[PDB]
């Protein structure tokens, strides 16, 4: 997160850190929507351009963190995975379109103060929060800068735009499984997600029943925090029928 | 049925340091 | 990163 602020003990108690095993590295950011199911973004787990491919043995699941690099012991809980669902329209060879994957947990989770689970919208709550100058939030673990590592949990408070702002300011062709978010040049303020947050959560507060939703995953940008650019998300109302299909199932 | 409801923010009627930010941007 | 148990 560029140009955020230090979370809030539990601020984020849905948020889920993707941790590979060898060498042991932040994977990607992830968020926690049941006792069995973290939510993420496809492009954590399968990019075939920069040869990734993680199966289920390669990462952990951590929650509860607030510390990037402590082991947070009677704080965090570290869970292994059973299997990963990638959506099966996941366009990873041009814009990422659908950048968005599921994973099982092998055991439930037990909730405490610092780990909880987000609730994923319907189509009310998304056809009266995800609007043009509403404000969600975005956490992570990921880069401070472009071009370094937080010691916390990152925070930032960021804006929808117009999807026309959004499509006129980059060449990738931008879908309705898509948002973006961020500041103007115009409106003084910064921020941004980096490297090493996609997958994390887009969120908002709903004023009518004081619950967060998850709108967004954080998907993909050109660089981070660069005047003129936004930040892209996946729209979860949109893919929310993958999401129940597989929870169903599966 | 608890989803989206923080223990120690919602659960217990306290308010991050932020959050009336993102409130005061819902306008509609 | 800190070792994990
Ligand atoms: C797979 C899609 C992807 C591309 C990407 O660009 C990488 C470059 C620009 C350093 C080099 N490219 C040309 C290969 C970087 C990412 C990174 N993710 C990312 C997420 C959000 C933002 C942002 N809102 N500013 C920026 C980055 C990543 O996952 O490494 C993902
Ligand atoms: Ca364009
Ligand atoms: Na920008």
């Amino acid at each position: 997160i560029v140009e955020g602020s230090d979370a809030e003990i539990g601020m984020s108690p849905w948020q889920v850190m993707l941790f590979r095993k060898s060498p042991q590295e932040l994977l990607c950011g992830a968020s926690l929507i049941s006792d069995r199911w973290v939510l993420t973004a496809a492009h954590c787990l399968l990019y075939p351009p920069w040869d990734k491919n993680f199966t289920e043995n390669d990462l952990l699941v951590r929650i509860g963190k607030h510390s990037r690099t402590r082991y947070e012991r009677n704080i965090e809980k570290i869970s292994m995975l059973e299997k990963i669902y990638i959506h099966p329209r996941y366009n990873w060879r041009e814009n990422l379109d659908r950048d968005i994957a599921l994973m099982k947990l092998k055991k439930p989770v037990a909730f405490s103060d610092y780990i909880h689970p987000v609730c994923l919208p319907d189509r009310e709550t998304a056809a009266s929060l995800l609007q043009a100058g509403y404000k969600g939030r975005v956490t992570g673990w990921g880069n401070l800068k472009e071009t370094g590592q937080p010691s916390v949990l990152q925070v930032v408070n960021l804006p929808i735009v117009e999807r026309p702002v959004c499509k006129d300011s980059t060449r990738i062709r931008i879908t309705d499984n898509m948002f973006c978010a961020g500041y103007k040049p115009d409106e003084g303020k910064r921020g941004d997600a980096c490297e090493g947050d996609s997958g994390g959560p887009f969120v908002m507060k709903s004023p009518f029943n004081n619950r967060w939703y998850q709108m967004g995953i954080v998907s993909w940008g050109e660089g981070c925090d660069r005047d003129g650019k936004y930040g892209f998300y996946t729209h979860v109302f949109r893919l929310k029928k993958w999401i129940q299909k597989v929870i169903d199932q599966f | 049925a608890d989803c989206g409801l923080r223990p120690l923010f919602e659960k217990k009627s306290l308010e991050d340091k932020t959050e009336r930010e993102l409130l005061e941007s819902y306008i509609d | 990163f800190e070792e994990i148990p």
